């Protein structure tokens, strides 16, 4: 069955999205924002106490198939939201004043594949013209300096940027949903591993966002809150100089749509286990990440 | 998450 303490396969995660919404209709509603290449449903959980014209924070997990602690965290977040609402004053104020759009797994097809065939798969599972090589890197497929740097035009590479921007059903679906909801989404958070980083734009170029100083201080403060629990050390900064130049990412794209608070989160660890983080580390990773997420939420709330 | 950075 489903556990928050273990990695769950897609069948279990899908059944969980229905069940947790079913058990908490007062705090959660579910939709799909599109389907994947292989016809799976890209679910989105709207977490919050329903009200007219509320602002929102958008968070996705599972961009990259093999980064399983990412998927894990979205599920953890949702449970913590429903558990502490009415019991922990901050989360209670958060759910009352805004919504969280939580997209638990974006790249469902790749995720299934990491379970069925290849644990180290990263990309989507779509076919490509002129080759047998499979998949596009969803985080190289967004219309942000698309395919100009840090991406590959070779479908056989794990940073393949796609035949065109948003060529992928999954990424077009995410981009469509965000455009269509631009006026309410105030922050964009996308969960990855591993590196222990909080990154903001830009990555597709060395330029800096006009609110660079704000973004940097918020990341700084977030990294601090995160450390308070277990002393886990994160680093922070513009993607381009903080890890590497890479075009077509969703964080940069979201920011250029006008969402001023845009962050990629790289969770545990720093390489000892890498993508194959032991399940015994799930709870600790998620707990400390919550503090960073909640700090940002609080900040966004006082800067509407 | 690109290998091997
Ligand atoms: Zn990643």
């Amino acid at each position: 069955g489903h556990s928050y303490e273990k990695y769950n396969n897609w069948e279990t995660i899908e059944a969980w999205t229905k069940q947790v919404t079913s058990e908490n209709p007062d705090l959660i509603s579910r939709t799909a924002i599109g389907t994947t290449f292989l016809g799976n449903n890209i679910y989105l959980l709207k977490v919050g106490k329903p009200g007219p014209n509320k602002p929102a924070i958008f968070m996705d997990c599972g961009f990259h198939a093999r980064e399983w602690i990412s998927h894990a965290f979205c599920q953890w977040f949702v449970r913590e939201a429903v558990l502490t609402y009415g019991y922990e004053s901050h989360m209670t104020e958060f759910l009352n004043k805004l919504d969280f759009y939580v997209l638990p797994v974006l790249n469902i097809d790749g995720y299934i594949y990491t379970w069925t065939k290849n644990r180290m798969w990263r990309k989507t599972r779509s076919t490509n013209a002129g080759t047998t090589c499979i998949g596009t890197d969803p985080n190289r497929n967004f219309d942000a300096g698309w395919c100009t740097t840090g991406a590959s035009t070779d479908p056989c590479d794990e940073t393949y940027c796609g035949s065109a921007a948003e060529s992928e059903k999954e990424t077009k679906a995410l981009a469509d949903f965000i455009r269509n909801n631009l006026s309410s989404i105030k922050a964009y958070l996308t969960i990855h591993s591993y590196s222990q980083m909080i990154l903001y734009p830009y990555s597709y170029d060395y330029k800096l966002p006009e609110n660079n100083a704000e973004l940097n201080n918020l990341a700084k403060a977030a990294v601090k809150e995160l450390a308070t629990l277990y002393g886990t050390k994160y680093t922070y900064g513009p993607g381009a100089t903080t890890i590497y130049p890479a075009a077509g990412g969703s964080d940069d794209w979201a920011y250029d749509q006008g969402i001023k608070y845009s962050f990629t989160f790289e969770l545990r660890d720093k390489g000892r286990y890498g993508f194959i983080l032991p399940e015994s580390q799930i709870q600790a990773t998620c707990e400390e990440t919550m503090l960073a997420i909640k700090y940002v939420t609080n900040y966004v709330l006082g800067h509407l | 998450x690109i290998y091997a950075f």
